[PDB]
RNA sequence: AAUUCUUGGACCGGCGCAAGACGGACCAGAGCGAAAGCAUUUGCCAAGAAUGUUUUCAUUAAUCAAGAACGAAAGUCGGAGGUUCGAAGACGAUCAGAUACCGUCGUAGUUCCGACCAUAAACGAUGCCGACCGGCGAUGCGGCGGCGUUAUUCCCAUGACCCGCCGGGCAGCUUCCGGGAAACCAAAGUCUUUGGGUUCCGGGGGGAGUAUGGUUGCAAAGCUGAAACUUAAAGGAAUUGA
């Protein structure tokens, strides 16, 4: 079930058995690597690079076409953004809810949902601290959380 | 208003709902129009507008959800104006306007791939337009007065395909595409058009430099097909030397020599060679081969014409030159045919050729 | 969430047997499950089984016979000393005649009979009788 | 049914089952070679695209994103790619 | 029936004016929400489940002393407002008596803004997370596939029906799954064949949620919470009588 909801949703991807790249695909490891570099440097998250490839170019999964995961390509090349692109999105949402809530003061629901999002920021922030993706000093504080975009 | 730091960054927030479901499709050209009628400063309303307009006309074509349905006359005339203004402001601006370093701004956007495949996003506008114009013609009652009201824009189109042709900053090699376009409009322009630019004999009548401006057009097939053929013996594709030569053959018919155009039709050897192309090539081959037999007759070669016009009239399915013929066998493919079908005024009359078999015999 | 995998494997066998099915599907297979089911099979409480192999945790289709009464897990995995096998198999098993306690020793995963045979303790996983 | 062949289900039954609840999970999606009415070049498009796939040079737009499968525009033939 | 209103024209009928409450019928064993709760239109703002996915990260998770957010109704303090209804109270009847039921008035209150209080039969009288074990017909949202009907008449294509399949949700019917003291419950089942993970909490009936100490609140009161003493039953489901 969902972390902060009563729902029990079963909706995600289902990878096929065969990890082999199909015959029709002519894009080689270096061609998709040049493509990934171009998309990331345009300004685009590992998620959005992945969907662009499979929709338009027809790249089933980059881990089979290449030997790497999109972020390991980008962090090897040194195009990986510092604070991760799920921690980023949680902070971005939390700022968007607080900016709404600073105006609409009697929004008791927005107050409750802000508490849930922030509990999720802390919980993911500490995972990244243990795995040495962040400094041990890294803090989520709503005072100067907007400094992080 | 601000040095394309707000203009190129709204252009993208309005050219993002292109083809998304809940876009409405209609109140988009408006927002693309309120970036040249609200933009009114140098390279901020005047100079970078190449790009704002490329995305104004591309979205204007996309007022039609289907690609098997014809545009409406209002947005059609709007396109024919919208396309013209780009050409007139592009001519007197000798620069490549999707990149290629000039000064510093507002061109030189080489950050995005390469200014060729979107620098040649000018002919794929007017080429899409030429393929659009055929839908207007196919989707009208041919005996109606609306048809001739619609053919009044045949002149408007051939002026823009001339203007894009005069634009020779090509890189024949790859302008061949709009040479095929240009000849596909002129290859069947009749004797009154062909003859009456010299057949007022050249004296103090019509050989002055200011009158001899439309006599370029008959000896244009030779000027242009020569290139489009003898470069594509080297270049890749099949269609832009086979459509080009059959246009040259068909044009060297219906006014000029039987002997001139039989050498070209034998040189190609399509008699036994054209088997495995696409029907939209195999149709204008039939039109050419029928025009062979008519020219031979009109010359007075009244058995070599009969020895040619046999199997077309021998078979009841001679409607490979016109609209679709008989009923059933595959609705699923009969739907595909009524956008293959050739336009009306191009069709050669069929009680004209029935009266060429049954007079040569 | 799924904290004990052997617990759910043995409960799903038990319900399938009671209901009177001929074979059953075990979802997340593991060495400990396959090593539990081989001990069961070796005495002949289950028939053959076939571990279906996707690129994840596998699946097991076990051919049930109708000669298994109960197969149960013991969580947590207590440290059964050799001098405690008797007082465990006294209150877990139905009789001194049939039934087995499979326990994970240094040697491998085996029943109380072979653990006594090789003079070894270990940790209790479950029982079948 | 007490006896059911769990190992060898017939294709119709495990074509019906939810994509995860099959014996070896497999996607219900695919890739399709799709072409425009004018141009000759073909484009590879995902069954459930979720972007707008523009014909190369933005000559036109092929698909449109929706809830499930991406709606291909009218007058565009397609041939689903297989391995 | 009376208290009340009315020839300083009540009640009834017409045309307007203002006020402050409230959103009928549509409204359902329908929906959404963490629970309290939520219904005229339209606009703006941020949020959210489910579905779809050959996208991404790679164990980041489940439950939780301490601590924290919200919490019907009533109630307290301050400002605005006061249509209806109406604790208190003023009567009028009935009655042996009525300090009530019934009836005419009626202050606090009911409504809005800002501070409190933190409880309800706050109920599914039923903690949460995970797996397994019968069938049927519908239903709400998302997807997917298929004769045919109807609108866009040009019907590609969308919408309204029809027939099935998949996943989440509110429920229903049925049976010797099985359980249970039974009433009954596909969970309250997989329990002497007793062990998947974890929080809270009960120990005969009273005395008593009382005394006392602590803590919170302006007050009302909330949370924590005994003892002496008394007692052989109190109680649950179902049966047969009256």
């Amino acid at each position: 079930g969902r972390m902060h909801a009563p729902g029990k949703g079963l909706s995600q991807s289902a990878l096929p058995y065969r990890r082999s790249v199909p015959t029709w695909l002519k894009l080689t490891s270096d061609d998709v690597k040049e493509q990934i570099y171009k998309l990331a440097k345009k300004g685009l998250t590992p998620s959005q690079i992945g969907v662009i490839l499979r929709d338009s170019h027809g790249v089933a999964q980059v881990r089979f076409v290449t030997g790497n995961k999109i972020l390991r390509i980008l962090k090897s090349k040194g195009l990986a953004p510092d604070l991760p692109e799920d921690l980023y999105h949680l902070i971005k949402k939390a700022v968007a809810v607080r900016k709404h809530l600073e105006r609409n003061r009697k929004d008791k629901d927005a107050k409750f949902r802000l508490i849930l999002i922030e509990s999720r920021i802390h919980r993911l922030a500490r995972y990244y601290k243990t795995k040495r993706v962040l400094p041990p000093n890294w803090k989520y504080e709503s005072s100067t959380a907007s400094a992080l975009v | 208003e601000i040095t394309h730091a707000v203009v190129i960054k709204k252009l993208n927030e309005i050219l993002q709902a292109r083809g998304k479901k809940g876009t409405d499709r209609a109140a988009q050209i408006e927002l693309l129009q309120l970036l040249v009628q609200i933009a009114s400063e140098n390279n901020l309303g005047e100079g970078v507008i190449v790009k704002i307009k490329f995305n104004i006309i591309a979205s204007l074509y996309d007022y039609n959800p289907n690609l098997a349905t014809y545009m409406k006359p209002e947005m059609w005339q709007k396109c024919l104006d919208c396309i013209n203004e780009l050409m007139d402001i592009l001519f007197a601006n000798p620069n490549i306007f999707v990149g290629e370093n000039i000064l510093e701004e507002s061109e030189n956007l080489q950050n995005v791939d390469q200014p060729l495949r979107v620098r040649g996003c000018i002919l794929t506008l007017v080429e899409r337009m030429d393929e659009e114009f055929t839908k207007i013609m196919q989707n009208t009652d041919p005996h109606s007065q609306e048809y001739v009201e619609h053919l009044k824009d045949e002149a408007q189109v051939c002026a823009i395909i001339e203007r894009v042709q005069r634009y020779l900053e090509e890189k024949t090699e790859e302008i061949c595409r709009v040479y095929l376009r240009r000849i596909l409009h002129t290859y069947y322009k009749f004797d009154y058009k062909a003859h009456q630019r010299q057949l007022t004999p050249p004296e103090g009548s019509s050989k002055s430099e200011q009158d001899q401006a439309e006599n370029e057009g008959e000896d244009s097939a030779v000027l242009m097909e020569r290139l489009c053929k003898y470069i594509y013996a080297k270049d890749r594709t099949d269609r832009i030397r086979t459509c080009a030569i059959l246009c040259h053959i068909y044009h060297h018919a219906l006014h000029s020599r039987w002997y001139q155009a039989r050498d070209l039709m034998l040189m190609s050897h399509l008699q036994d060679n054209i088997q495995h192309a696409d029907p939209p090539v195999q149709i204008l081959y039939n039109r050419t081969m029928v025009q062979l037999g008519i020219c031979a007759f009109r010359q007075g070669l009244t058995k070599d014409a009969h020895n040619a016009l046999l199997d077309i009239q021998s078979s009841g399915r001679a409607k490979e030159l016109l609209g679709q013929g008989l009923l059933l066998r595959s609705l699923q493919e009969r739907n595909q045919e009524q956008e293959k079908v050739e336009r009306r005024r191009q069709e050669p009359f069929h009680l004209h050729i029935n009266l060429e078999l049954l007079e040569c015999v | 969430v799924r904290m004990n995998v052997l617990a759910d494997a043995l409960k799903s066998i038990n319900n399938a047997e009671k209901r009177g099915k001929r074979q059953v599907l075990i979802r997340p297979c593991s060495k400990v499950i396959v090593r539990f089911l081989t001990v069961m099979m070796k005495h002949g409480y289950i028939g053959e089984f076939e571990i279906i192999d996707d690129h994840r945790a596998g699946k097991i289709v076990v051919n049930l016979t109708g000669r298994l009464n109960k197969c149960g897990v013991i969580s947590p995995r207590f440290d059964v000393q050799l001098k405690d096998l008797e007082k465990w198999q006294n209150n877990l098993l139905p009789s001194r005649q049939f039934g087995f306690i499979v326990l994970t020793t240094s040697a491998g995963i085996m029943d109380h009979e072979e653990a006594r045979r090789k003079h070894t303790g270990g940790k209790i996983l479950g029982f079948f009788f | 049914p007490l006896a059911k062949d769990l190992l060898h289900p017939s294709p119709e039954e495990e074509k019906r089952k939810h994509k995860k609840k099959r014996l070896v999970q497999s996607p219900n999606s695919y890739f399709m070679d799709v072409k425009c009415p004018g141009c000759y070049k073909i484009t590879t498009v995902f069954s459930h695209a979720q972007t707008v796939v523009l014909c190369v040079g933005c000559s036109t737009v092929l698909c449109q994103p929706t809830g499930g499968k991406a709606r291909l525009t009218e007058g565009c033939s397609f041939r689903r790619k297989q391995h």
